[PDB]
Order: C-alpha cells, then structure tokens, then sequence
C-alpha cells in the first residue's frame, strides 16, 4: 500500500478542519482556528493517505512553505459563500504554486459551504482563482462540509479525495522519488542551521 | 482529570498566565520555587497542574515531572530577543523526552501586547516547531497581562485531551 502526503490549505475560515473531520465521519465535533500542524492517516482505494491540516490565518499561513517538499498533492479550500476573499485565495494559492517545489503536483480546489445562499457557484471560483492560467493539473468540487445534525456527510468530499488519488496515482512512478529526494534536502538544511543556532550558544 | 505540565524559561509567564486562568490577582508577581499544585475546573475534567519555576537551576528538576502527562504547554516570552534560542534548545530537550511521546503541545506565545512581539509564524520558525511531525500542536499568541488569547489556547489543549 502506497503511502502519499497532502497538505490542506486554503484561508482561514475557508473550513479545511471541518471537511477533515467529515471525511472521516467525525459529525458532531465543532472546530476552533488552526495555528500550527495536525496530521491524520485516511484510507482511499490501495492508497494510505497522510494529510497535514494547517491554519490559514495570516499569521500562520506563512508557514506553509515548510512542508511543500514532502507533499504530492493540495487539497485548497474555499470558501465559496465568500466572495469577498477570492482575491486573496487567488493570490495565496498562486504563491504555492510558485513554490519550487510545488511543480507538477495536482490541485483538488472544494468550493465549500454550498449551503449558504452566498454560495458562488463552482464556475465562478474558476475564473475567480484564475485557474485557466494555473499551471497545475486541477479540479473543483463544491460541497458541504457542515451538514445539518442528523444527515449523511456529503459525498463530493470522497469524490475530491478520489480525483486527487487517482491524479497522484497517474503520475506517481516519478512524482514520489522526487518527493522522498526533496524532502530529505530541506530536513538536513533545516537541521544543520539549527545545529549552527544551537551550539552558537554556548557562549558560557 | 487531566495530568498538564506547564513550562517555560524564567520570566515567560506561566504564573502569571496560570494565575490568569485562575481569575486571580496578578498584579504582584514572583518567581516561582518549589512545585505549587494549581486546580483547574475546565470542562467537566479536573486539571492538575504544577506551577513551577524556570530559573537555569531549576530545570534539572522538570524532569521528575513528566509522568502520565495528558498535555504539554510551553511558555515564551514573545518580546526578549537574545533569550529566544535558549527557548528552543530546552523546548527542544522536552520533545525528546520519552514520557512526552505523542502528547499534545501548546505554545503559548506570550506578551503580545509589548512592542517587538513576534507573530505566531515566526515564533513557530525560531522554535523550529514547523520540523515536528509526531505531535499535534497550536502556537497560541497571548497576552497574560490583558487576558486575552488564554481561553483559545486552553480549549484546542481541552479537544486534544477530551479525544483520548
Ligand atoms: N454553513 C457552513 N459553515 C461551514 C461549513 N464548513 C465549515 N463551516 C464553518 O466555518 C467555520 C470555519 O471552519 P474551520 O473548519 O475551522 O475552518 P478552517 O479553514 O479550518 N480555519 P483555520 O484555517 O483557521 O483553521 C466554522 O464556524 C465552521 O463551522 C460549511 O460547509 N457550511
Ligand atoms: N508585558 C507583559 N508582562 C507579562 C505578561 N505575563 C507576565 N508578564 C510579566 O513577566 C514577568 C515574569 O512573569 P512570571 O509569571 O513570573 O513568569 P514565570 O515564567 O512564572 N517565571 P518563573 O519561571 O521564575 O516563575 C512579570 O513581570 C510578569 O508580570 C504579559 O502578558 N505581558
Ligand atoms: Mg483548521
Ligand atoms: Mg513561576
């Protein structure tokens, strides 16, 4: 069984957590901001699955960058019912694909909170991220991510998942040794400087 | 009841944060010696806490208190500069303990309010928190002194310990 990580990004309060824990059929569970990391195992077809929830706020999103490197594919949330924050998304997600090492890694986009009336419809979060002059492979899945209490998680959630899978899968005889190199390059750099931080004091 | 270790360099706040949960007077403040036991009521849990001191020759004696530990909060001070290394390297020396493994951390980013506080992101960068892969954890910017940030680091730590 293959092993591949993936990182949920996407602002805060697009509701990155919440479609984690409905996923997973975690229902009546309520969710706080995210500043830090959070990983979790899911299972989709003969592929085990690593997702790393990360806050999107602007005082933790910078963050991200750290763990580009060991990821194969994105989940990118959105907010679909606020249309205000489009732009910034777009710019945020342009940033990460901008990411050296984000190259050729395919973007499951959810245009989430459906539910409300100010649900755009999955069209305009096309033109609205800019997706025509992406340069990754992409698709968009609006949902719920918060049903109401008593109903079935929706079912679009999984059908993402299996996009993103079946996309990594495609093209993974050449993505994941690049992944496992990768990764290993920016942990003994990130190691070395610490080494250098640490034992430049032991100034005495 | 929940077993919560609370620590931290000298001078970071854990008193004054602790006390502030606490709703009690913080207005005089000492450094802390000896192991003073703190009871929090939070959530139909009963936290038992060790307030405890993080002077250099203190620090040895953390290690005597680590057992069955339910969650890890980590006090810095978010404002002194040359003492942010010193932060990390026993930060550092706690998550290679072995009774810390798999247990929740906290980081309690702490007097927000004093100019030069760093953000969440940087902290979470000179801490090197963005390496760790073996445990959940939240950097929760805070101000003791205004009581702000407090509530929102204790519930995320109450989701953690309520899930096991
Ligand atoms: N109506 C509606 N509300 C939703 C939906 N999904 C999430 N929400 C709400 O949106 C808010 C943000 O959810 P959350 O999962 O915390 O977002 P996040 O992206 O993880 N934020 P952060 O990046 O700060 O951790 C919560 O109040 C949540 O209940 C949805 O499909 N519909
Ligand atoms: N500006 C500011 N000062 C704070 C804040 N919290 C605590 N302090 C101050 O920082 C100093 C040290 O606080 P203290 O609670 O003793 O920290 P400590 O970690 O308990 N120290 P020790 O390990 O020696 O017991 C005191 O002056 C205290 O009032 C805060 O949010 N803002
Ligand atoms: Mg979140
Ligand atoms: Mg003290």
């Amino acid at each position: 069984p293959r092993k591949i990580t993936i990182a949920l990004l996407g602002l805060d309060n697009a509701g990155k957590t919440t479609l984690l824990n409905s996923i997973q059929g975690e229902v009546d569970r309520d969710t706080t901001p995210t500043f830090g990391f959070n990983s979790t195992t899911l299972n989709e077809g003969k592929y085990k699955i690593e997702v790393f929830d990360l806050g999107g706020g602007k005082n933790i999103r910078g963050v991200w960058k750290k763990y580009l490197a060991e990821v194969h594919a994105i989940v990118y949330v959105v907010d679909a019912a606020d249309p205000g924050r489009f732009e910034e998304s777009k710019m945020t997600m342009a940033e990460v694909l901008e990411n050296q090492f984000m190259r050729d890694k395919p973007i499951c986009i959810f245009a989430n909170k459906q539910d409300l009336p100010t649900a755009a419809p999955a069209a305009e979060v096309v033109k609205g991220l800019g997706l025509a002059t992406c340069r990754n492979s992409h698709n968009v899945f609006p949902c719920t991510a918060k049903m109401p209490a008593g109903q079935d998680v929706d079912h679009r959630l999984r059908d993402g998942l299996k996009w993103l899978v079946g996309t990594v899968d495609r093209e993974f005889g050449r993505l994941d040794p690049r992944v496992q190199t990768e990764a290993e390059e920016v942990r003994q750099e990130e190691a070395r400087k610490k080494k250098e931080r640490e034992e430049r004091l032991r100034k005495q | 009841e929940a077993r919560i270790l609370v620590l931290g360099l000298d001078n970071a706040g854990k008193t004054t944060i602790l006390k502030a949960l606490s709703e009690e007077d913080i207005t005089t403040i000492t450094p802390t010696q000896g192991f003073n036991i703190k009871s929090l009521s939070r959530d139909g849990f009963n936290l038992k806490i060790w307030d405890i001191g993080g002077q250099k020759s203190i620090r040895p004696y953390w290690r005597n208190y680590f057992d069955q530990t339910d969650a890890l909060i980590y006090v810095i001070d978010s404002a002194d500069s040359k003492r942010l290394s010193e932060s990390e390297f026993e930060l550092t020396e706690l998550l290679q303990e072995e009774k810390m493994t798999g247990v929740p951390l906290l980081v309690f980013a702490n007097k927000q309010d004093l100019v030069g506080a760093l953000a969440a992101d940087e902290i979470a960068s000179t801490l090197d928190l963005t390496s760790i892969r073996d445990r959940p954890w939240q950097i929760q910017a805070c101000s003791a002194k205004q009581g702000t940030g407090l509530k929102e680091g204790m519930e995320w730590m109450m989701k953690q310990v309520k899930l096991e």
